[PDB]
């Protein structure tokens, strides 16, 4: 792994979508391996990927409001 | 003159009605930064009183003096169309803004439409109701504009009281509405584009019934002839464009939006 | 009487006067904001000590210029004094309509001249993009007060759109068809077709923008799922259209012009003339996205809005190559009036073809938000709308007046002015090659040469400004009155003499079939 | 274009005066807050 | 109601050189000054209101 | 950077720039022709005692009139869009960088594998080093490798910028609760200068870019002496 | 005709405004309000409404329009 | 049912002149564009005026766009400078 | 309403040196008050 890839989902300038759609990802499969007790290492691509693409404050923001029931995406 | 066209005696209502300007904007700046209402209460009541003013002496001009040949009645047939244009592309800029925000939802919606945590109105109930009437209101107003043209007075007046009443009726159902909803004009995007393009909407409904009650009072005065009505002709066209602009609402914010 | 027939008007030419004594008063206004400008930018370093006044300085000479100078010289002032003459009609169509178009001017202006005053002004830019331009950014009433100054031109603007319409269609002697009308009536129905659809999207976008700033809507604020880019979708959508508005009356002054100093009795090419300023037009609505090839839109959008942009250049050329064959053959008369309408006709080239330059989006990423753009529209819009409006005002100043110019003085003046509009602005391609940006109230020392060129340009525009003053006092003090024009029976507007009867075509003229 | 003669006619002399206090209009009270920038 | 239009044409065709705002008598007058000094007290309010906003 | 009697553009140092350069070249001898021959008709038109002043028929020279101009058009275009697409053209970056725009300052974001960040500030005049350029320089510089395919995200934490550097032909608005995606390769080490390319407020004019183009191995070290 | 006219008006028009009206009518019970979550995307507040305390919206409803910090 | 005014019980002012005019097949207020004449010396063009003078706009041929202007007085007709078919002012 | 040359127009030619006055302060106002608005925005 050196930076996330070309998705083809996401081609154009605004990749918006792409940070987005990866942290939902990440989030979805940490709460599906941890809810079984299974193991977040499945999840690591999603992480590796919001991780580069998404700006530390925005990855700050999301994290703060599901803390606080907040968040408006579906996990 | 030997021409058909009307030479307008000097008025002075054309500067109050850029002075009610100035107070309405000035007063609304007043409103939003300043703490207080004095100028633009004074700016509304001389908008008013220009306005009343103004087409009075249009009444005057027309009914009493006889200005409005064809030629000048062709004009002002002109003059409602493009002003009825203008609006159209008004509410264009209201329904992009509809388009843009719900084909794209931002990931601080949910990235969904409608947003998390918003619970539209049903369709089916009192917006339907409010299209039914609206609807049976442009009914009501050509029943209206047929029974002039065939010179009968009791049924031009029935008539137009029912497509009145329909507009009030509508007016009372949004008003309630908006009382009701259980977003508001902050709830983000979602209640900006509801509030902002309904409001206007409403604004023109409570516009077109106004113009409307004037036409019910020329005519209970004897002002129209069974083939000149020109303020009559211009109502119905506004009213039938109010119409057109709530069924674009309808299937865009609240059935297609929902 | 005052009173009654200055403020009450219902008169075409009056009001038409009234409209160019405001924006000759708009462009002094105008032209010292712009010396402010090149003031700052005229040696490296600070001169205001304040960069939101400087952006405010900069924000106030754009609305003034197209809003106050521009648009009220060319569709208030001429469009009202020559449209009713030039097809025989007794007055507007709504001549009372009329008046309130010309005196919500000064309430506009008022509200845009108490943004300035106010808190430390909008220092927005004429585009008013928000967030800058929002509630945290521009805390404060300065905003607002420009965009209501923007309502009432906009109101001002649409009404006179349904007149200039409405008279155009409605008014004419009864054989005339709109194929016996001049290229000027063409260029004013065209010109309120563009404004009655454009302004209504602007009213409706900045109409968002006040409720942002102050009912909690979120049309352009993220944080409620809006986008700051909708708003400049629906600036543009009016602004590319305004651009095309600022410039086609002026297109037909430049006809008329071109035509009588030509001795000619018809400019070439009628019905391609007509054809297109209406293909102008109808492009200038599907192209606007030219002003945001760096927001981020998609390739296949940037490549639309590349190629729509390139076709406008077609009926451009059409224009510019029927004026030039205008010229053919003609007996020129070197009057002042020509000299403006030659000197349009080339600065209106040099810029149209910088403007197809930037309509590559590909090399918009580089000229994007540099004096490159400054340069363009300085050319197409400033000296265009400029050189059309002196044109004009030096050929008809005898009819609406009845006084000549001394020829000699306005020759002077118009060398004057090509000599300044050129130093002050040729330059700016430069500077926007090698990446200077706007906006900018200071620049990194190696643009030092060519803004400090430029600035001594803006100078030698000032010395014509006051020179202009001048000579429109010395008609009115000497007071020649006119007894004749050449050409009568190809220019309509001046057969009732100069300056014609308050009341004209009480008559109207016989037209047959 | 023909014309009479000029009514009122503005001699060179009338024409320097008329000039100058154009000139003077436009110049002087930009010139002072120009000068006065440093004050303000 | 009764059709009186014929009575209002003869009011407001009197040979009496008034321009149509002011045509119908005294009720005009007073609707004009009280439209007017409004607007001009207004606009007056509005320029103190400048004055006033334009300083800390 | 520009330099003192600048007429043109910055030296391209990346390809995209070289392919603008060679477009501009070929587009620039158009206005030039097109701008001297509409002067030059002028100058015709006016220079003869000769006269035709009766109705000209306008048929005929309208084709030529609009055939001609449609070709130009096209041959502008075709490379226009040729460019346009390549700077489209998917390539495997090896290396993400985000900037935010702040009022009025950049943020850079290297988070592929460390939480990197930091704020890139002007230099004030009265604080640069001598020979430093006046509104140019930075505390801390972009470093990044040369000679390979970068990924730049851009938004803003506040009001509207744009992350400019025209010697690398960019220039990608920086719109909060947007990411703007360009591509940055560098054919050379060195100092890239750059601007805020959208009006921001008072400093607009004073939050530059500065790009540090290293060998890969350099920025490898200075990546690891970062933790 | 004008005949032709009443007729869609009281024979077809009026009819379907009385069946929306029953419709509304019978689905005009009040709905059990949602739990409150104080979402960022919802009831902004950038500047204070020129009214009341500067915290309700213009048709504030207590029963269904929650403040920022929740039902009154 | 009746009770609505006609045009012809309550039309007035400058409205009711061109309603009896057009009855009489009369245009006194211009609003028909006149038919030519041939327009030769023999036959000439009728131009009405309330007074000694009146602008002719002259369309010399169908579908020409530039229309020729002038005075037409009062006395021996005139003819259109460009074409010149004739033009008789009838007071 | 008077008609003719110096009569259409809301200021009197009658004297070109009154005149002169009213040009200079017409044009010089309009010239004059953007360096009084920046003066004004400076001294807060
Ligand atoms: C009247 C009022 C007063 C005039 C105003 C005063 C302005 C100052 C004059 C500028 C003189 C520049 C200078 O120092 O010239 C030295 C310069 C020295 O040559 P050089 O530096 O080796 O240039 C070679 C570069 O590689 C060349 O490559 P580059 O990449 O360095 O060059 C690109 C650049 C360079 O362009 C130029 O070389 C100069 C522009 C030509 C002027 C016309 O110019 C532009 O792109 C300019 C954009 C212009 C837009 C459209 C212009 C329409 C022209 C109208 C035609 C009328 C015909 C007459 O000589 C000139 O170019 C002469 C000009
Ligand atoms: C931010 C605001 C935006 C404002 C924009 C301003 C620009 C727009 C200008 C539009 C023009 C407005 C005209 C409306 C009526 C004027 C009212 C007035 O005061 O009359 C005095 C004045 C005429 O003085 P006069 O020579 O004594 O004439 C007296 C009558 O002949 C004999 O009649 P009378 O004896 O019955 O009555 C005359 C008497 C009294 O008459 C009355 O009883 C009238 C009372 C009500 C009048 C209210 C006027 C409202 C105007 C508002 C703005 C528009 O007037 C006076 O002598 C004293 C009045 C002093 C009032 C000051 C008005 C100045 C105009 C605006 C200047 C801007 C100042 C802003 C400062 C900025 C600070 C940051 O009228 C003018 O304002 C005319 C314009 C000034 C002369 C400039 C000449 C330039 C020539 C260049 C030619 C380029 C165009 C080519 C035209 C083509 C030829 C056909
Ligand atoms: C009078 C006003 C006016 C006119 C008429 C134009 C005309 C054109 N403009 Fe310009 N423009 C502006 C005023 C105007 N513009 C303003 C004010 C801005 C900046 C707004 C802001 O950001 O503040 C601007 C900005 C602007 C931009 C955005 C640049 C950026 O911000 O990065 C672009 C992009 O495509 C554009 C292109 C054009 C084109 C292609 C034309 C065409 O219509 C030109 C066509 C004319 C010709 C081409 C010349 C004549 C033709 C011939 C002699 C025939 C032969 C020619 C060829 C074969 C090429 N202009
Ligand atoms: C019609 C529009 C127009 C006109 C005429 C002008 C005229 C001038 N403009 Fe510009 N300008 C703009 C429109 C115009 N401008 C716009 C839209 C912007 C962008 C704002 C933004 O970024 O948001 C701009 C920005 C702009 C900038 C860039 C600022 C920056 O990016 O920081 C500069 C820099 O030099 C400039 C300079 C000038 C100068 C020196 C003149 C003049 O001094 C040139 C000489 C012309 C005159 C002196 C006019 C004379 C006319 C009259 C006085 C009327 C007479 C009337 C009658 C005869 C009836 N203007
Ligand atoms: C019943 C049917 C219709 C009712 C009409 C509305 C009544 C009051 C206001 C009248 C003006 C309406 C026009 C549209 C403008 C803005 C918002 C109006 C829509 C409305 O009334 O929305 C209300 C908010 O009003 C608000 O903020 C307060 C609004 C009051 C101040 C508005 C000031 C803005 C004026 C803008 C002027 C621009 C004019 C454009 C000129 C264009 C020229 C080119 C919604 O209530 P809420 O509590 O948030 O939610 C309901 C919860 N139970
Ligand atoms: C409670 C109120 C609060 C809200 C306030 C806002 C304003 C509400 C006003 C409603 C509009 C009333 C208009 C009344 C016009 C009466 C004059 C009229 O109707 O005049 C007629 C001409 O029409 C003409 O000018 C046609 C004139 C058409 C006017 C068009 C009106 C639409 C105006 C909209 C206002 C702006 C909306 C924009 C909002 C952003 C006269 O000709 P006839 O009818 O042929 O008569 C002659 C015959 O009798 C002879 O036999
Ligand atoms: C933020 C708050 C800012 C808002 C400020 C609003 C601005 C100004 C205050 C408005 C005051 C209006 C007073 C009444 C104006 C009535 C105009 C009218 O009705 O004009 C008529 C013509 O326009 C016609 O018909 C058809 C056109 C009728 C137009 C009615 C006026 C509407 C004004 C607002 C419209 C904006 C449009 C919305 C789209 C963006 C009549 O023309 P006249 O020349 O009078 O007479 C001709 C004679 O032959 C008649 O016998
Ligand atoms: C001949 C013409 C007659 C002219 C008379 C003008 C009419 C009103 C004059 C008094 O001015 C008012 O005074 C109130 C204070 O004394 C203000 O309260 C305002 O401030 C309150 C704050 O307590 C808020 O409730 C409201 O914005 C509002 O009432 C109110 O807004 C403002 O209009
Ligand atoms: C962008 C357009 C600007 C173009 C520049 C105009 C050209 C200069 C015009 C003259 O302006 C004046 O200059 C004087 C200096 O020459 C100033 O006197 C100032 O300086 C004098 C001498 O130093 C003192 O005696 C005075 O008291 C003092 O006010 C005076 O105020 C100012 O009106
Ligand atoms: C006939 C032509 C028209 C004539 C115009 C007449 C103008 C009337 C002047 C009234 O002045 C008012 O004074 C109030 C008290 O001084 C202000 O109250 C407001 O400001 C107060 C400051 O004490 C606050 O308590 C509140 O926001 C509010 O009461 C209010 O803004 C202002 O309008
Ligand atoms: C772009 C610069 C100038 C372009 C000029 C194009 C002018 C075309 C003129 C065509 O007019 C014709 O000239 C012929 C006599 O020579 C006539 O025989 C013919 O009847 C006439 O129609
Ligand atoms: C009695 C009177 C006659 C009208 C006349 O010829 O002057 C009639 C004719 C039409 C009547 C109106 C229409 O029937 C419609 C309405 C019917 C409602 O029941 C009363 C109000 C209402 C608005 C009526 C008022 C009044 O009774 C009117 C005006
Ligand atoms: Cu940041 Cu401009
Ligand atoms: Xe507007
Ligand atoms: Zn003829």
């Amino acid at each position: 792994y050196q930076t996330a890839p070309f998705d083809s989902r996401f081609p154009n300038q605004n990749q918006t979508r792409n940070c987005w759609q990866n942290y939902l990802d990440f989030h979805r499969c940490e709460k599906a391996m941890t809810a079984k007790g299974g193991d977040v290492s499945v999840c690591e691509w999603y992480r590796r990927v919001y991780k580069s693409l998404c700006p530390i404050s925005w990855v700050s923001t999301w994290d703060d409001r599901r803390a606080e029931g907040t968040f408006p995406g579906k996990i | 003159q030997t021409h058909a066209y009307h030479m307008v005696n000097p008025s002075p209502w054309p500067l109050t009605g850029a002075l009610s300007a100035l107070l309405m904007t000035s007063g609304l700046t007043m409103w939003f930064h300043f703490n207080s209402m004095t100028l633009l209460m004074i700016g509304l009541t001389t908008n008013m009183l220009t306005m009343y003013q103004w087409w009075r002496d249009v009444i005057r001009e027309s009914t009493f003096q006889g200005h409005h040949t064809p030629a000048v009645q062709k004009g002002l047939r002109y003059g409602m169309i493009l002003f009825i244009i203008s609006e159209v592309l008004f509410f264009t800029g209201f329904f992009w803004a509809f388009y843009h925000s719900s084909l794209a939802p931002t990931p601080e919606l949910g990235g969904c439409w409608p947003p998390t945590g918003i619970h539209p109105l049903n369709p089916l109930e009192v917006p339907l109701l409010n299209t039914s009437v609206l609807l049976a209101s442009g009914v009501s107003i050509t029943w209206a504009h047929h029974s002039l043209m065939e010179g009968d007075r009791k049924h031009m007046l029935q008539a137009l009281f029912i497509t009145i009443t329909l507009g009030v009726y509508f007016t009372l159902l949004q008003a309630s509405e908006y009382y009701e909803a259980p977003f508001t004009i902050s709830d983000g995007v979602y209640g900006s584009t509801f509030f902002v393009a309904t409001g206007f909407h409403g604004l023109h409904v409570i516009i077109g019934s106004t113009f409307l009650i004037v036409c019910f009072f020329r005519q209970l005065k004897f002002h129209f002839t069974s083939n000149h009505h020109f303020g009559f002709e211009a109502a119905a066209w506004y009213w039938h464009f109010v119409d057109v602009v709530w069924l674009f609402l309808y299937v865009s914010i609240y059935w297609w939006g929902s | 009487m005052f009173i009654n027939r200055w403020l009450f008007s219902t008169n075409h030419k009056d009001i038409g006067t009234l409209y160019l004594l405001f924006g000759a008063w708009a462009g002094m206004v105008g032209t010292a904001l712009s010396l402010l400008i090149r003031a700052e930018l005229g040696q490296p370093g600070t001169l205001l000590g304040d960069d939101q006044i400087y952006n405010v300085v900069v924000t106030a000479h754009a609305f003034v210029m197209i809003f106050f100078m521009v648009m009220p010289i060319m569709i208030g002032g001429f469009g009202n004094w020559l449209v009713p003459l030039m097809i025989g009609a007794p007055d507007m169509a709504f001549p009372r309509m009329n008046n309130m178009s010309f005196w919500l001017l000064p309430p506009s202006f008022l509200l845009l001249l108490a943004s300035s005053m106010v808190e430390a002004g909008a220092g927005t830019g004429w585009t008013v993009y928000p967030p800058l331009a929002g509630n945290l950014a521009h805390a404060g009433a300065s905003v607002d007060l420009t965009i209501f100054s923007l309502h009432l031109a906009g109101v001002s603007s649409i009404l006179g759109a349904i007149n200039f319409i409405t008279t155009i269609i409605n008014m004419k002697p009864p054989a005339m068809s709109q194929y016996q009308t001049p290229l000027f009536v063409w260029s004013v129905m065209i010109t309120a077709v563009l404004l009655l659809l454009s302004l209504p999207v602007l009213a409706a976008g900045i109409t968002m923008l006040l409720t942002d700033r102050n009912l909690n809507t979120t049309f352009f604020d993220p944080a409620g799922g809006g986008d700051p880019i909708l708003y400049q979708h629906l600036f543009w959508f009016f602004g590319h259209p305004e651009v095309y508005i600022l410039i086609l009356p002026g297109f037909g002054m430049i006809s008329h012009i071109v035509t009588y100093y030509s001795g000619k009795k018809e400019p070439f090419g009628y019905m391609g003339m007509v054809w297109a300023m209406m293909s102008i037009g109808f492009l200038g609505f599907i192209v606007w996205a030219h002003h945001m090839f760096t927001v981020g839109m998609d390739v296949d959008t940037r490549a639309y809005f590349t190629s729509a942009t390139m076709i406008i250049a077609i009926p451009t050329g059409v224009k510019v190559f029927s004026w030039l064959a205008t010229l053919h053959g003609g007996n020129i008369k070197w009057s002042p009036a020509m000299m403006w309408a030659l000197g349009f006709i080339f600065l209106f080239t040099v810029g149209g073809l910088t403007g197809i330059v930037l309509a590559n989006s590909s090399l918009d990423i580089v000229l994007h938000d540099t004096y490159y753009v400054v340069a363009h529209f300085h050319y197409v819009l400033s000296m265009g709308a400029v050189f059309a409006i002196m044109g004009g005002f030096v050929h008809w100043f005898p009819l609406f007046s009845g006084y000549t110019l001394n020829d000699t003085w306005a020759k002077i003046h118009f060398a004057i002015m090509f000599v300044g509009v050129n130093m002050t602005f040729f330059p700016q391609h430069f500077l926007g090659l090698s990446g200077m940006p706007r906006r900018y109230s200071d620049y990194p020392d190696a643009y030092t040469m060519w803004n400090t060129i430029s600035s001594m340009g803006s100078f030698i525009s000032l010395t014509a400004v006051m020179l202009m003053v001048f000579i429109i006092w010395e008609a009115f003090a000497s007071k020649r009155e006119v007894l004749t024009v050449d050409l009568t029976t190809t220019n309509l507007e001046w057969l009732n003499g100069c300056p014609p009867p308050y009341h004209t075509f009480e008559e109207p003229t016989y037209v047959n079939l | 274009i023909t014309a009479k003669p000029a009514k009122t006619p503005t001699s060179p002399k009338e024409q320097a005066i008329g000039l100058s206090v154009t000139f003077l209009s436009f110049l002087l009270p930009a010139g002072w807050v120009l000068y006065h920038l440093d004050n303000y | 109601f009764e059709n009186r239009v014929a009575e209002k044409q003869k009011l407001f065709q009197e040979d009496n050189g008034l321009p149509v705002h002011l045509k119908g008598g005294a009720t005009d007058n007073i609707l004009y000054r009280v439209t007017m000094t409004l607007c001009l007290g207004g606009t007056l309010y509005s320029l103190y209101c400048l004055g006033w906003a334009s300083f800390p | 950077m520009a330099y003192p009697m600048q007429l043109g553009f910055q030296d391209a140092t990346s390809p995209i720039m070289e392919e603008l350069l060679h477009f501009h070249d070929h587009t620039l001898m158009i206005v030039f022709l097109i701008s001297s021959l509409v002067l030059y008709i002028i100058s015709l038109m006016l220079t003869t005692k000769l006269t035709h002043t009766s109705t000209m028929d306008a048929q005929e020279v309208e084709t030529i009139w609009t055939i001609l101009p449609a070709i130009i058009l096209i041959l502008i275009a075709l490379p226009s869009l040729r460019i346009l697409y390549m700077m489209d053209e998917i390539n495997n970056p090896s290396l993400t960088v985000k900037t935010m725009g702040h009022q009025w300052y950049w943020s850079y974001e290297y988070t592929d594998y460390e939480d990197l960040s930091f704020d890139s500030y002007m230099i004030p005049t009265s604080e640069l080093k001598p020979g430093e350029l006046r509104l140019l320089e930075v505390d801390n510089r972009v470093v990044l490798p040369m000679e390979m395919t970068i990924r730049m995200l851009v938004s803003s934490e506040d009001v509207l910028h744009s992350w400019a550097v025209p010697s690398l032909g960019l220039k990608t608005d920086a719109i909060p609760g947007r990411l703007n995606q360009t591509t940055l390769m560098s054919s050379r080490p060195g100092l890239y200068y750059g601007q805020c390319s959208e009006i921001c407020g008072s400093n607009h004019s004073f939050m530059p870019i500065v790009l540090e183009l290293v060998p890969l191995k350099y920025f490898e070290k200075w990546s690891a002496s970062m933790l | 005709g004008a005949r032709t006219w009443r007729f869609l008006t009281f024979g077809l028009a009026l009819p379907s405004v009385a069946l929306c009206t029953l419709n509304s009518w019978l689905h005009s019970g009040h709905r059990e309000r949602p739990a409150f979550i104080p979402y960022h995307h919802l009831r902004i507040r950038t500047k204070p409404f020129s009214w009341g305390d500067g915290n309700h919206t213009f048709f504030h409803n207590p029963r269904v329009n929650p403040l920022p910090t929740g039902y009154e | 049912g009746g009770g609505v005014p006609t045009d012809e019980e309550q039309a007035t002012g400058l409205e009711r002149e061109v309603m009896l005019a057009a009855r009489k097949g009369q245009d006194p207020y211009n609003i028909l564009a006149p038919k030519a004449t041939s327009g030769t010396k023999e036959d000439p063009n009728l131009v009405p005026s309330i007074t000694n003078k009146r602008i002719v706009g002259c369309i010399c041929e169908e579908d020409n766009s530039t229309v020729i202007w002038f005075w037409l007085h009062k006395g021996e007709a005139q003819r259109c400078p460009s074409c010149g078919t004739h033009y008789k002012l009838v007071p | 309403y008077e008609e003719g040359p110096g009569k259409n127009i809301p200021f009197s030619v009658e004297n070109k040196w009154r005149l002169l006055a009213m040009m200079t302060l017409f044009f010089g106002s309009g010239f004059a008050a953007p360096f009084f608005i920046v003066r004004h925005q400076l001294l807060k």
